[PDB]
């Protein structure tokens, strides 16, 4: 059996107060266009969440308009088919569950909207899954079509080594090494997860501050209150 | 229930400061941490001997289990 | 002519019940929690609302509308995750008060006490049909296993089984129910609440040393209810670090992925605040004996006032017993870690010794105990 | 030793309540719809629950939902038209206990009056929302055309618009907060009718006769106790006829239609409880004058205590005010009447002499009336 | 405001009877009826108008509507 | 525009039922002149056991359906017989389509017309039967007909229950009113299929308070006779 875990990376928005580098997710969101979305799906994640985080309006509605995604029935009884706009959610691959299950080896690439909120360990594993790949240590025989890889529980995962090096060319101009475009790509699966990461963590900073100011004062004011019962100084004086 | 059938008391003098004369924090630390750390003692030797056994219980159950999940000579 | 606040026939109650009240000169912050459960109630309510505004409790669309909540509506986050940790802390607070009120011998207030049990146990379902809601993978499963239990009930098990299913497996008409009973409970809990607070306010409180403090009470106004604001920032702390830096810390990633009944998770652990029961049902090997070892893990509160032997009303003055009352909450840690884990061989018989120490304390150690200090001070 | 009813709190609570409350003997029929009301409301708390069990607030499936219910549930047909038929007759009892207020000068009773109020204004938007869940065409249109008055109020009229839409139209949101908010609040009419209650027991009922019948108190439990059990079970006769004879008689049949923002009905109308306040509605050609007409038809009633001017409270020895007061209840069947029809001629000018003479009435001729009928009986 | 202490009488005799002794329904057709119309006669002459004015209204009302939804001046 | 006109149902008694041969009659109607266009899609076969058809007609009327359902192995739509589950199939996959069949209208989901229209199945019964001549002075875009009892006088419908249309299964002959009712009462069961089980409750329900209010009044009376027989007497000194 046994269940390698994932060693605690040192990511950048693993910090207290520290949320994601956002170049980063731009460049995560490119390798997911290029890679992981050539089978995978982000069904709960559109067009529009993207504007701000990493690309200005414009870029989003290019890239919108991109791909091209199904509209409802048009004036003559049948699909019309349209390039998507900022509203459109991540084209799904495949049609069906029943298709992306028969296209691949017989396995399901699961939906990335919430893969590091579900998989235990976060975005550590992924990370490590696509570059733990390895071969088979001696004693193993997987069948074919299966990959070995420590970190999937039952170390016979179904998928084509993802990411290789100089596998897509970053516009920015960083270098395709396959640990930088695994780091990109999770960082941008955890904002996918989290997208409030940036907020909640501002938030959470006021909270520190206002409550370490509240706390004083409120307990200032209840030993305030109360110091009539704290310093009562009784006596007794029977007959 | 309400104040005046509560009780009978007599010759029991109370006095008291009103709280705009008394600072709220009268020597904080100089006197409470004489007094944290005598109400520690008191009930330490109480309230820690089993929380350490659990301690020591559930540390010797992860190991335990790892080994069984461990493989085995044949 | 007379004070609006003992004149006017609504303000009597209220008066007579947070402005005049008679309180105990004594008492400690455990009793804080007290006003902590209650208005954590009400953030469950005033959360549990706004999700209900945003929620179609239907099996193809539930999932789609959580996280829809989490991700599009202004804030949604916020007001999801501030509920489940607030239902968490909830329960945290629900545990240190049976804590309380074992200790400084509050179930002498019987009345008090049975309501007191009738409320964890409504509290207990709410939690458990609200982690249905989400239908996610846990949700799911964990759901078919808690309802499969009842299947140990003789006769009628699997009728009734069928009959809170709502048909032949957790599905549409289970999660449809599951909404609505959801929304009742917290209701009939706030009016039992009310009839906790009308049975305590005729026998006043009892302070931490146990003894009458009908000599030694305060007004209520300038005192505790500042104290109370106290301990209510302080649960606030609390439950804004559990939501803002570290929402699911206190839950199981599982959950989010889509309830798919076709596939068993590797774990089907239930929330963190009932692993305690759910390990005493994994330590019977008997179905029915399982059902029925873990309805009397929470029912053995009933039977504490009559179990209650010393002389003493608290536990103040009762060392030995302190030290078995540590061993109980000790005992109680460790089963919820037993549930946490698998049925393997380490922690099938730790569990085994767990559940039954649990209940030795309580019905045999405890008692036998406190006759022994008793017969130490010459009485 | 002590008589449990008489000692235990919540027995104390209950005997003060309806056990032996000293009652007035003479109380007549019209007294009995104050239980009926509860009654209704336990009914339409009850039936609802179970109507919010196979009910999925979307706008996809609401409709769809509320067949299902109607068609592939065992007895479901009977839930849902029990819930429509008792939202009715619950109206009906609503308005034969204003009446009975109005009449035998119950207003006299302050607290209790602006309670009433209070609970009249929070029902009725109770109705209006759960009218609008199930999501028919008439429902719809009903809710865009009801929400949309409030944008006649200056500045922040427009604003809450959308707030309350929850988007630009009535749509996905509305509906599931809708149903939210129609699932919380009759727990609040709950709340507000104990409160009623409370405020209703520190003077006793009102007799016909309108004097003081401290003299002549009987005890609640041997002899009302029976009087609103017959009157329920009557009240279940008419409800009975309604569910099981003919079921939408009560209810536009264009309800029966899913909803569409694309083709408005051709008749357009609120519920047979509502159409009054429509007459009035669009009896003001001004939109804003339209909403404050509205608000002003309700809220009258809180002016109805200082308006009164006779020295008997009692209708009973009122004649000419007798003949003014079936006038009103003409001139509000009017006012249902012409909401029913459209806004043409000659019902246009009717409506407005219908409100014209509704406020009319209960601002000038019964204040009058009651000054010429003192100065009649030497005082 | 309970049983005890509402207000003061004096020199009232109330007699009664035990209910399983006299009939429960006591000339129930004989005094029923004429008291009913008694009733009737007392309040009719102040209820009738107001909603025979509404049945003039109504029927006028509905005939115009009918009335004005025809054709003539064409 | 005119109101429907009170037909004399069998089942318009207050405790009268529907007749299920009559039922089953209209059910062939439905299926061979309204499926082709209309769409009925609330109910399913499953109803039409026990209440017009036995298990065994039922099912063979269903597999006689074909019905698409499933993905294969393969990701792709395949059908299938219809079983006892399928509800009655739709025949235009988009609303839209309808319209642009016909001249751009949507048969209605016929499933509730009966509880939808002011009038119930005398309107659709007189729409069907009371079709005429468009009077003089009146034009109508082609395509249009002309059917007073329609609101706005002029209905997409081409006549559709023309004699002759269909073989009842019992032999009555299929003449324009015998159809029209058929289909008008079925379509009235279609509406609310619990009329039956209704008019059940309602008949145990009269008698059950009509026994209940004279019990309940006697106990009420009795209760009440101490103070319905009180003799107060004044005796001021
Ligand atoms: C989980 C759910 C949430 C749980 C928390 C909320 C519920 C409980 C709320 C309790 C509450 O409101 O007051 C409790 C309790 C009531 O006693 P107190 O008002 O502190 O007065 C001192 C005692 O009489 C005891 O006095 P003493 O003999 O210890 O000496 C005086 C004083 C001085 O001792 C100290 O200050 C301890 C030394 C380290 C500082 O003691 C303290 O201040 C003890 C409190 C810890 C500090 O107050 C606190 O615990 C104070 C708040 C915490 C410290 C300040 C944080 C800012
Ligand atoms: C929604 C509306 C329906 C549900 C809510 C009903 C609420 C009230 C029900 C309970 C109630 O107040 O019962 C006592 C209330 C009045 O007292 P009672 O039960 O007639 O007892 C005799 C009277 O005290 C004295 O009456 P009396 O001196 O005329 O003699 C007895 C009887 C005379 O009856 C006749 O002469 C028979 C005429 C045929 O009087 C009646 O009014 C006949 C009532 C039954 C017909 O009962 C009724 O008025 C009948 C049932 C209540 C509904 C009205 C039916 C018309
Ligand atoms: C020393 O005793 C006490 C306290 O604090 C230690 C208290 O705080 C309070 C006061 C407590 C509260 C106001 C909160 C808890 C009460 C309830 C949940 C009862 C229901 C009433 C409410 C106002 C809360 C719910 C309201 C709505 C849904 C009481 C009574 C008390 O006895
Ligand atoms: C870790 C859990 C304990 C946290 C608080 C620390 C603690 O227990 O301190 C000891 C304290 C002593 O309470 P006291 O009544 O003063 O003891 C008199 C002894 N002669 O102990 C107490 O006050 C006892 C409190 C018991 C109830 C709350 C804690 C248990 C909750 C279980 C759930
Ligand atoms: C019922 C219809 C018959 C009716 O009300 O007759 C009048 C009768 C009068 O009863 P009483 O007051 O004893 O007569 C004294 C005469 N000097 O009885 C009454 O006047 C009693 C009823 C008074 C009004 C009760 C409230 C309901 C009125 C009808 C619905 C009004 C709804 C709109 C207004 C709210
Ligand atoms: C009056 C019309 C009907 C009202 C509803 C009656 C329900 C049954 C009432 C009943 O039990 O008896 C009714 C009638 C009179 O009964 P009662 O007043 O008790 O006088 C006869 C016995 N001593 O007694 C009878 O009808 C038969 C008595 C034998
Ligand atoms: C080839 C098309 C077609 C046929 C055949 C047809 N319909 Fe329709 N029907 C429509 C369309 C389109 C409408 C909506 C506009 C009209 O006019 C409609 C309207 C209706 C309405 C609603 C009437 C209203 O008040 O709006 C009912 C009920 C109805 N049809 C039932 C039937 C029945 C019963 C039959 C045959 C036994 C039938 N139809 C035959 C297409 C058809
Ligand atoms: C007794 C207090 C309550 C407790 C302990 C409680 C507990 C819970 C829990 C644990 C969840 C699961 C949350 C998650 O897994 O993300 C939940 C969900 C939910 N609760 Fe509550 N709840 C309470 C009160 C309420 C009330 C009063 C309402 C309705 C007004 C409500 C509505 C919901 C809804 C709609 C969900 C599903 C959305 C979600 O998963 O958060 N809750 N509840
Ligand atoms: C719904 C959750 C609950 C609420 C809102 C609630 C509310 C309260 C409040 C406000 C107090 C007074 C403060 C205090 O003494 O701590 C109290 C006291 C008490 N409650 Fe609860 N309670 C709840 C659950 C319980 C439970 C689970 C029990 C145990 C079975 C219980 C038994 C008691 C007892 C014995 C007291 C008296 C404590 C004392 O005064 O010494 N209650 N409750
Ligand atoms: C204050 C008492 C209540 C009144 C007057 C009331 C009134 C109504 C009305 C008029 C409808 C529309 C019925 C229809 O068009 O078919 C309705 C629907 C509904 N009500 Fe209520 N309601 C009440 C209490 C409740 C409660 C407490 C619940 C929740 C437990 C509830 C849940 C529902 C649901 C789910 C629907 C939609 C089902 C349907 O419309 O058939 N109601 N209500
Ligand atoms: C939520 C619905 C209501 C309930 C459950 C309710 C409950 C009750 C009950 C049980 C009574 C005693 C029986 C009676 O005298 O009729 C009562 C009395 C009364 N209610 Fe209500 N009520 C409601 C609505 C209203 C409304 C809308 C008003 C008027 C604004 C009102 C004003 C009164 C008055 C004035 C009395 C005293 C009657 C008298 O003294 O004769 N109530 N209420």
């Amino acid at each position: 059996d046994l269940e390698l875990h994932a060693p605690s990376y040192p990511w950048s928005h693993r910090g207290l107060l520290s949320s994601l580098d956002h170049t980063s997710i731009r460049r995560g969101f490119q390798v997911y266009k290029q890679v992981c979305s050539s089978c995978h799906s982000m069904d709960y994640v559109a067009y529009r969440h993207l504007v701000g985080v990493c690309y200005t309006e414009e870029e989003a509605k290019a890239l919108a308009e991109e791909v091209e995604v199904q509209d409802g029935p048009n004036e003559d009884g049948e699909m019309f088919m349209r390039p998507g706009k900022l509203s459109d959610y991540f084209p799904k691959p495949y049609p069906n569950p029943e298709a992306a299950r028969a296209a691949n080896n017989g396995a399901l690439p699961p939906d990335l909207s919430y893969i590091v909120r579900a998989r235990h360990g976060g975005e550590d594993y992924v990370f490590s899954l696509l570059t733990g790949y390895c071969e088979p240590p001696t004693g193993v025989s997987l069948r074919e079509g299966l990959y070995f890889n420590p970190y999937f529980p039952g170390q016979a995962i179904a998928m084509a080594p993802p990411i290789y090096n100089e596998v897509l060319e970053f516009d920015d101009g960083t270098p395709a090494t396959m640990s930088q475009v695994a780091k990109d790509v999770c960082t941008f699966l955890r904002w996918a997860s989290e997208p409030e990461h940036d907020h909640r963590k501002r938030m959470g900073l006021k909270m520190l501050m206002m409550m370490g100011l509240l706390l004083p004062l409120v307990y200032a004011m209840k030993r305030h209150k109360w110091s009539v019962l704290k310093s009562r100084k009784l006596a007794y004086r029977p007959p | 229930r309400e104040f005046g059938h509560l009780t009978r008391m007599r010759h029991v003098i109370t006095y008291s400061l009103s709280p705009f004369e008394q600072r709220a924090f009268p020597h904080y630390f100089t006197k409470g941490i004489p007094n944290v750390l005598r109400r520690t003692r008191a009930c330490i030797l109480r309230v820690a001997p089993p929380f350490v056994v659990f301690y020591l219980v559930y540390t010797w159950g992860t190991q335990e289990f790892e080994k069984s999940k461990r493989k085995n000579p044949a | 002519m007379t004070n609006i606040r003992k004149s006017h026939p609504l303000m009597k109650i209220i008066n007579n019940a947070f402005i005049d009240l008679p309180a105990p000169s004594n008492i400690s912050s455990w009793w804080n929690f007290g006003s902590l459960l209650g208005i954590c109630l009400i953030l469950q309510i005033l959360t549990g609302l706004f999700l209900a505004m945003h929620y179609t409790s239907d099996t193809t669309t539930a999932f789609s509308s959580v996280t829809h909540i989490c991700r599009d509506v202004n804030y949604g986050w916020v007001i999801r995750y501030l509920h489940a940790n607030g239902a968490s802390m909830f329960f945290i607070c629900l545990f240190i008060h049976v804590g309380r009120g074992l200790y400084y011998g509050s179930y002498m207030f019987l009345e008090t006490w049975n309501i007191g049990v009738v409320l964890l146990f409504t509290v207990m379902a709410t939690a458990f049909m609200g982690y249905v809601l989400p239908w996610g993978q846990m949700s799911f499963w964990g759901a078919t296993v808690i309802t499969n239990l009842l299947s140990a009930i003789p006769y009628i098990g699997t009728d009734l089984v069928e009959w809170i299913w709502g048909g032949f497996s957790v599905d549409k008409a289970t999660l449809t129910r599951f909404f609505a009973f959801h929304f009742i409970l917290p209701f009939i809990i706030t009016a039992l609440a009310a009839v906790h607070l009308l049975f305590l306010h005729e026998t006043g409180s009892n302070n931490p040393t146990g003894i009458s403090s009908d000599m030694d009470k305060i007004p209520f106004h300038p005192y505790y209810t500042i104290k109370d604001i106290l301990g209510a920032l302080f649960m606030m702390l609390i439950l804004l670090i559990l939501v803002l830096f570290s929402p699911d810390l206190l839950g199981d990633p599982d959950n989010y992925t889509p309830a798919n009944p076709l596939n068993t998770p590797p774990h089907i652990k239930p929330e963190w605040y009932f692993l305690f029961a759910y390990a005493i049902l994994r330590s019977i090997p008997n179905k029915l004996g399982g059902v029925l070892a873990l309805v009397a893990s929470i029912l053995i509160l009933i039977l504490m006032p009559m179990l209650h032997t010393s002389k003493q009303r608290s536990m103040m003055f009762r060392p030995l017993s302190q030290c078995l009352f540590w061993m109980l909450v000790a005992d109680l840690i460790t089963l919820t870690w037993i549930g946490g884990q698998p049925v393997e061989h380490p922690f099938i018989i730790i569990g085994q010794l767990a559940s039954i120490l649990y209940f030795l304390i309580i019905l045999v150690l405890m008692p036998i105990t406190s006759i022994i200090e008793n017969n130490l001070l010459k009485w």
